[PDB]
């Protein structure tokens, strides 16, 4: 795979960094006594979204209960939330595909200030996984020009 | 970081580059590898100052900011003529009629 | 005991998405019909989901295409509305399980600009040296992921003054009053 | 290695032979089977670019091999109005 290579560089999937520190927005107005059960109360509630902010940016990592949300190739797991390791912090796994790239995101928040950290991970055994090698087929179509390649019509 | 450097003597352009806090003496080995030139026999220039072989390119000027590849800086040379300096001169490029 | 589902969501104004979808109905029906082959997915009809607020599907070659997922009544900020996001992806249907995967914005215009909106054409280097008209890529946002060949930056720089200059001339026709959709609009605090 | 470019008014541009590879013009005259020495030449002559242009040209260049990989933020290329129309006749004498 040429996708490790594409991971070495920095910010290869734009607005997000290698590292980067991630809050909980959500209910800012509200006091941070009435945050810090609400975060909670969100990640044990069953139908509950939970979601995360890199700072700086509009980007965020959207946590979905499995049993009211889908999507066309996301794999439901019951561990990339997890609470009840640590007290006081709660860890986050994400496998994901950023532009052709398969990564592996964790990172973790403090319970009491809400802020956290993580960064991106290769995830080398998704790239064989995925079948029919079109993922070399969808960086061709990438790297395409068009700007030249329609034929003029005069009439 | 990285700058981006037009060396210019009389009709000669070499278009380079060097990490921003590198030093000025070494900036003349890399003439001497393309232009055949020997550093003892080389002054280098900044806009309208003669540089010190021991001071940074950071320092006399070149930051990542104005030094890019879009729009780098000019750095001048001077090729002393053997026993006897020579005047800087740069002669300009062509200008485009519109 | 309880399962978790991760995927990269922008979070994006509410007014943001109304301009959007105003433009992609536009450009499907009443327009030139610039993207007449695009398909829209009202909240009802999707797949269920609570959030799904709609979904637009872009086809490209070969059996290719790109869906964007609109999401609403999401994690209150202030008050107590819902919050409104935005997802890209990638859909390759040829192989086995399809392949998905997320694209940030500037990449997703670059892909739809490869077959949709209009662009330079095979004459437009020859017709722009000696005098004659020319289109002019209207959708100046697809070009915007990779960098471009010096004979685009040059071509596109002459276009600029073209727009800039009402003849005091004028070889080439002005650009539509209408934008295009781009996802780099839907999904940018541009400002 | 360097490879030195001369201009239509005598003007010498010496610029990183793996940069000018860029131009597929200049390609064709610098890489190949070597039947026509294209591996021992460094040097090549333009009566059709000025230097203006031809100094325009070799920035696109180093601007090309730097933001190529990089996702990050690409710069924008300045390219005035007066040069505009004449650096497109460079760019498709020399790129393809």
């Amino acid at each position: 795979p040429d996708q490790r290579s594409k991971f070495e560089n920095e910010e290869f999937f734009r607005k997000l960094s290698r590292e980067c520190e991630i809050k909980y927005t959500g209910f800012r107005d509200r006091p941070h006594e009435e945050r810090q059960a609400r975060f909670q109360n969100a990640c044990r509630d069953g139908r509950s979204e939970i979601a995360f902010v890199a700072t700086g940016t509009n980007l965020s990592l959207q946590f979905f209960p499995a049993s009211w949300q889908g999507e066309q190739r996301q794999t439901p797991s019951r561990e990339y939330v997890d609470l009840e390791r640590e007290a006081g912090k709660v860890y986050l796994k994400a496998p994901m595909i950023l532009n052709g790239v398969c990564v592996i995101w964790k990172g973790w928040i403090d319970l009491q200030r809400l802020d956290g950290m993580g960064c991106l991970e290769f995830d080398e055994e998704r790239a064989q996984q995925e079948d029919a090698l079109a993922q070399q087929a969808f960086e061709e179509a990438r790297r395409r020009t068009r700007e030249f390649e329609d034929r003029d019509r005069s009439h | 970081m990285d700058v981006f450097l037009m060396i210019r003597r009389h009709k000669t352009t070499i278009f380079t580059d060097a990490k921003e806090s590198s030093t000025v003496f070494e900036l003349k080995r890399i003439v001497e590898g393309i232009l055949k030139r020997p550093p003892d026999e080389q002054r280098l220039y900044k806009d309208d100052q003669l540089l010190d072989d021991g001071k940074t390119l950071g320092e006399c000027g070149f930051t990542s900011q104005t030094a890019r590849p879009q729009a780098p800086a000019t750095v001048g040379l001077a090729f002393r003529a053997d026993d006897t300096f020579e005047a800087l001169c740069i002669e300009p490029f062509s200008s485009p009629p519109e | 005991e309880k399962m978790w589902i991760v995927r990269p969501v922008w979070r994006v104004d509410r007014r943001k998405i109304e301009q959007w979808h105003s433009l992609v109905k536009y450009h499907m029906y009443k327009g030139k019909k610039e993207a007449r082959e695009w398909e829209y997915v009202p909240h009802f009809k999707v797949p269920w989901g609570w959030w799904s607020h709609s979904e637009v599907h872009i086809p490209l070659g070969n059996n290719t295409k790109i869906k964007v997922t609109t999401y609403w009544n999401l994690t209150t900020e202030k008050g107590w509305l819902g919050t409104y996001g935005a997802a890209l992806a990638y859909i390759d249907q040829k192989c086995d399980p399809p392949y998905f995967t997320d694209i940030d914005p500037i990449v997703a215009d670059s892909l739809i600009h490869k077959i949709y909106f209009p662009c330079f054409t095979d004459k437009a280097i020859r017709q722009a040296i000696l005098g004659e008209k020319v289109l002019l890529c209207g959708f100046q946002r697809g070009h915007r992921d990779q960098v471009g060949t010096l004979q685009y930056l040059a071509i596109q720089a002459w276009a600029r003054e073209q727009v800039k200059k009402h003849g005091r001339g004028s070889q080439v026709t002005l650009p539509s009053r209408v934008h295009f959709p781009s996802l780099a609009y839907l999904c940018g605090t541009l400002a | 290695m360097y490879v030195k470019l001369i201009s239509s008014d005598g003007h010498e541009f010496i610029v990183k032979r793996e940069h000018a590879l860029t131009s597929g013009t200049i390609k064709a005259m610098l890489s190949g089977p070597g039947q026509f020495a294209e591996n021992e030449t460094n040097e090549v002559n333009f009566r059709e670019i000025p230097s203006h242009v031809l100094s325009k040209v070799c920035m696109y260049f180093t601007y090309k091999v730097r933001y190529t990989n990089s996702s990050t933020e690409i710069p924008e290329f300045p390219i005035a109005p007066e040069i505009a129309l004449e650096l497109l006749m460079a760019a498709n004498f020399l790129d393809c």
